[PDB]
RNA sequence: UUUGCUACAUCGAUGUCGGCUCUUCCCACCCUGGAGGUGCAGCUGCCUCCAAGGGUAGGGCUGCCCGCCCGUUAAAGGGGAG
RNA sequence: AGGCAGCUCGCGGGGUAGAGUGACAGAUCGGGGGCUCCAGGCGCCUGGGGCUUCCGGUCUAACUCCGAACCCACGAGCGCCGAAGAAGGGGGGAGUGGGUCACUCGGCGUAAGGUUGGGUGGCAAAAGGGGAACAACCCAGACCUGGGUUAAGGCCCCAAAGUCCCGGCUAAGUGCCAACGAAAAGGCGUCUCCAGCCUUAGACAGCGGGAAGGUGGGCCCAGCAGCAGCCAUCCUCUAAGGAGUGCGUAACAGCUCACCCGCCGAGGCUGGAGGCCCUAAAGAUUGGUCGGGGCUCAAGCCGGGCGCCGAGACCCAGGAGG
RNA sequence: AGGGUGUGGCUCGAAAGAAGUGAACCCUUCCGAAGGAAAGGGGCGCAAGCCCUUAGUACGAGGAAGGGCGAUCGGGGUCACG
């Protein structure tokens, strides 16, 4: 159980259960192929164990947040005036991380706090990489602790 | 189970010479010689041994170790007619009408049976001998399987008294077989 | 068939009490202490007594005493997106948390 | 013939046709093989039994012998450059 | 060679019986990796058995000179 | 009627006599056979194995057949006894309207079609229940084995043995 | 194959029973072919299995279907195709 | 300037699944003990009738001493939307009141592409890809053009890519079918796995002998001289034998059964379960199949695995519109 | 069956469209999105292949420059096959 957790959506917006076309929605998984950041907790549990069979989540490591991170563009930023503009620098922080956060002046430094949604890449080689099925238990849709990591390494 | 690695042999008789080729097997005996293929035995090694005969083959099924000794069965039994004679023996007996036979050639034929005018007639494979003495029908030859074959084809041609009559006893019949010479 | 909108239907064990507290009303305790406004109760129906019973349809909820009249008091509870009031004898009230 | 003491060549994997020899057999289709001195070196390891083809030369060896013992059994036959023979 | 100990669970409607007819089988093979496979090979295929219910208890290795089965012993 | 009419559950159970008149009255009224009490060595049962319901109409008949196995084998009150566990709690109703009315033009089809009491069952619930069980000795297996087999045989269900 | 329910299709029409003629299909074989068992001396039996190539009538009563019956024939099989 | 379609925590509600019936209400099977009455037989015994107690079992939509998962209330917290695009209030204009199906938990009814309920999802009004074609099955929500990567599926040819790998099984064209297409039983037919019993102090099988006698004891029985109807049973005995199994016979007689010896040197035998396969398994609509072609150490199945093709989903580039 | 669609073949092309102040067509150089190789090398796996390297390199949708060539293209009609 580590605070730094993330989660990528693989399955589209049709066909998607009231229960759960929201919490997407009020998880800011609009569609598949995104993601972000939260501090775990047992509160953030409850809706990943509900949205478990539409998604994959799991711990980060240093590796995927620095690649995870790195992709944010023209219109994919931070909540900078919305905007979503291309992080590209410490330029969009060094003018823009006076306003919530303290002292993060550095690109490194993104360990702590917060992000927005992200758009992402499919998954190289096919996310039936090795799978076929998108919907085995264990391998397939939820939590795959560490493994994750390489998982959006190859994103 | 599964049988791992199973061998036999044959130990060849003297006074014979065995000959073997693209596993085709033919074997000379005193008595004669006849040629039999074996080219069906997949899954089987024939190593033609100088002395004997050695047989070996490697994790057999239970199909394969059944065909195996079956194989065994036949070579011995080509053997065994090569210098002892096979003698089949068909017994005949009629209750009302005297029954007499009579070769052809290749063929036998049957007459005189229970009050039909008709012939009856079965097919002798070829290079193999039948004869009658009386009351009894000797059938010689080395193949066992050819007799056998004979022997049986007269048994059938004999058999059609079976049609809405009680069984008669009546016709040709297998006696016994193999006298040792 | 339609049920009957009897105002205690379907109730065969809503209204059964475990045997271990029948008889006339136990729980003095609860009733000897008043309610102010702003307070937060609990609403839970006595089968035994006969005197302002609520109705089924608001049992064991979540009530506000908004203020009293007479020996009764008088409840909001939130049930759909509507508000309403419940005016009742205390002896179904229990105090929340 | 497939018996111990037959040299070979491997058919598909990343050998695709170098020099082997059995030392041992393991499974109805699994045996042990090795390479003394095999120009890359052929790892002593399992071998599917189709992945082979038997040649013609044969070596004279004691049931799970050592690379070395290959190594060294080699010169008796004069296999030790007499592999590309064939 | 290192010849292997096997014996381990495998289920449809509760088949366990850890002793010899109805259970757990013999492995010849190098390592664990490779004999691992074998008992999926086979009770995978030769009796409708599903990796799921397959429960390896206890893995181990024999000596060479004492195993009660003949068959398993002259095949070197 | 045919077996296979009521073999798999349609709706609840149906038990309150009170509640349902005029049930017909089971075939089966003796339940326990042989000398109860008396020293038995072997304790084999039986077993289901999928779920249903089982017509009393049926194990009366089976009741009768291993009574005579068992009755010519030995006796009646030799060292053997024979005792069914199951009752028929269970009743069915079958909408019989289609019969007498279904060719007058009265109110036919499925018009007030609950079903009407014409038979009881031996519910069953569990996976593996027992049926019926026989206590004999050791020297009687032989002849126990095949004689709830042969019960089995009229059992509209798959049934399985054992030894004890 | 009928007969019970279903109302998914047809209400600006899919014209309704039988029979006549005519074609074809199917096999759960009536006979014809093959094989067998039998409480099969032989005939006549009885029964099982395979086998749809061919055949499987003519009359009386009843509009039919059904049904009853006449005298022969190997028997005078049963069903489908809106 | 808060709002709440979710979750967590805290704090409450519940009689359903289940379970129990000596905890009520009923249902229901038996035995034991005691008491009581009657019938029969010789005060006793037997059978039957009623009562009690003890012990055991079988069910409940309209039984509940108990009782989840679960669902719901409220507070706090998390999370999301919010002054670019706004809780509440007012106002103009509507159509909509015949739904259906799939999945899932019911009821009715056996049943039904039946009907009638709870929840979810399409479809209706949803293109695009697969399932052969297709309203509803899965993937997935089409501003446009172009490039690329991917999903559900598939990869011998039709037709894009694997005659791809390991291990094992199937002989029927079984099969090559998610939504769809065969029951009980029979099969040592085959392929793997649990028990139990004999086996080198010689196993099974196989091949000859001893395989027996007072005595064929026998009872009634002409005779049953095991085997006509009931049944016992000792030593002459020992590396072996019964007072004895099936054929039998009017009655025998006889052949065998049961046991040891002679050879024999590998397992053998009996209950158990499973996979695949065969019978069960028969309809024509007119004509033969998995889509066909066609396929049999598979182009099938099972265990697994490895590599690719595949859309408008996603990424990008350019243009367009609100 | 028909239509749009790609490749072509053959046909009409006065003006109304481009175009000699350069169409159409060839090269050469350059930039480069996402995306994304291979031979060789080494290692591992029975194999089927993967791993680091070669390298985000060659490549690339799109866009820029030069040159050489020299007058039809765009467009209409039909047909072949996908």
């Amino acid at each position: 159980m580590n605070e730094l957790i993330g989660v990528i959506r693989i399955r589209g917006w049709a066909a998607t259960p009231w229960y759960i076309q929201d919490t997407l929605s009020m998880l800011r998984l609009k569609n598949a192929f995104n993601a972000m950041i939260y501090p775990k907790d047992s509160s953030i549990q409850g809706m990943l164990n509900l949205v478990s069979s539409y998604v994959t989540w799991g711990e980060l490591n240093d590796e995927g947040l620095r690649l995870l991170v790195s992709k944010l563009e023209i219109s994919r930023g931070k909540k900078v005036n919305e905007e979503y503009v291309k992080d590209k620098l410490n330029v969009d922080f060094q003018s823009f991380v006076e306003s919530i956060k303290d002292g993060k002046l550095r690109l490194n430094k993104l360990d702590e706090i917060f992000s927005l949604p992200i758009r992402l890449h499919p998954p190289k080689g096919g996310f039936k990489g090795k799978v076929s099925r998108p919907f085995r238990a264990g391998g397939e849709f939820g939590y795959r602790g560490d493994k994750i990591n390489e998982l959006i390494r190859r994103m | 189970l599964k049988a791992a690695y199973i061998r036999e042999e044959i130990q060849i008789p003297d006074k014979v010479k065995v000959s073997l080729e693209n596993n085709v097997l033919k074997v000379k005996g005193p008595k004669g010689e006849v040629i039999k293929d074996f080219s069906y035995a997949k899954g089987i090694r024939i190593q033609l041994n100088e002395g004997k005969i050695i047989l070996e083959t490697t994790f057999a099924d239970r199909r394969k170790k059944a065909l195996l000794y079956s194989i065994i069965a036949h070579i011995k039994n080509m053997i065994t007619g090569t210098i002892n004679g096979y003698r089949y023996y068909l017994k005949v007996i009629s209750t009302h009408f005297p029954i007499s036979v009579k070769v052809s050639g290749d063929e036998v034929q049957v007459s005189n049976l229970i009050g039909e005018k008709n012939i009856r007639r079965a097919k002798i494979l070829p290079g193999v001998k039948v004869t009658v003495k009386g009351e009894d029908i000797v059938v010689e030859g080395s193949d066992i399987y050819n007799v056998a074959q004979t022997a049986a084809n007269i048994e059938s041609s004999t058999k059609i008294v079976g049609y809405d009559r009680r069984i008669f006893s009546d016709g040709i019949y297998i006696y016994k077989k193999e006298v040792i010479g | 068939v339609a049920r009957s909108k009897g105002y205690r239907s379907k109730t065969r064990k809503l209204l059964e009490k475990k045997v271990r507290e029948k008889g006339a009303i136990p729980k003095l305790s609860l009733l000897m202490h008043d309610y102010s406004q702003g307070e937060y109760v609990v609403v839970k129906i006595n089968p035994s007594i006969h005197k302002g019973m609520p109705h089924r349809r608001y049992h064991g909820k979540v009530g506000l005493v908004v203020g009293k009249r007479g020996k009764a008091y008088e409840v909001k509870v939130n049930i759909g997106d509507k508000e309403r009031v419940l005016i009742v004898r205390p002896e179904h009230l229990i105090p929340f948390n | 013939a497939i018996e111990i003491g037959r040299i070979c060549v491997k058919t598909r994997g990343r050998e695709a046709g170098k020099k082997c020899v059995i030392v041992d057999i393991i499974d109805s289709n699994f045996v042990l093989v090795t390479g003394p001195k095999e120009i890359n070196g052929v790892k002593r390891r399992r071998v599917n039994i189709l992945h082979i083809e038997p040649t013609d030369k044969k070596v004279e060896i004691n049931k799970g012998a050592t690379d070395q013992e290959v190594k060294q059994a080699i010169e008796q036959s004069g296999l030790t450059d007499f592999i590309k023979e064939a | 060679v290192k010849i292997f100990m096997v014996r381990g669970t495998a289920i449809f409607s509760a088949s366990r019986f850890p002793t010899s007819q109805k259970f757990t089988k013999y492995v010849r093979a190098l390592n664990e990796k490779q004999a691992i496979e074998y008992i999926y090979s086979q009770l995978g295929g030769k009796n409708k058995i599903k990796r799921y219910n397959i429960h390896i208890q206890e893995i181990k290795e024999v000596k060479e000179d004492e195993i009660t089965d003949k068959t398993i012993r002259d095949l070197a | 009627r045919p077996g296979r009419c009521y073999r798999k559950f349609s709706g609840p159970a149906y038990t309150r006599r009170e509640y349902i008149p005029g049930i017909p009255m089971p075939k089966i009224t003796k339940f326990v056979m042989g000398n109860v009490n008396g020293d038995y060595d072997y304790e084999l049962r039986l077993i289901t194995t999928e779920k249903g319901q089982i017509r009393h109409n049926a194990l009366e008949a089976a009741r009768v057949i291993a009574l005579k196995y068992l009755s010519k084998k030995l006796a009646s009150e030799q060292n053997f006894a024979l005792v069914v566990t199951k009752y028929p709690h269970h009743v069915i109703r079958e909408n019989k309207m289609m019969a007498f009315a279904g060719a007058d033009r009265l109110q036919d089809g499925m018009r007030l079609s609950f079903g009407k009491p014409i038979g009881t069952a031996a519910r069953l619930e569990k996976l593996g229940e027992l049926v019926m069980y026989v206590r004999v000795k050791k020297e009687h297996l032989e002849a126990a084995k095949e004689a709830l087999k042969i019960a089995s045989s009229k059992l509209p269900i798959r049934t399985k043995i054992e030894i004890s």
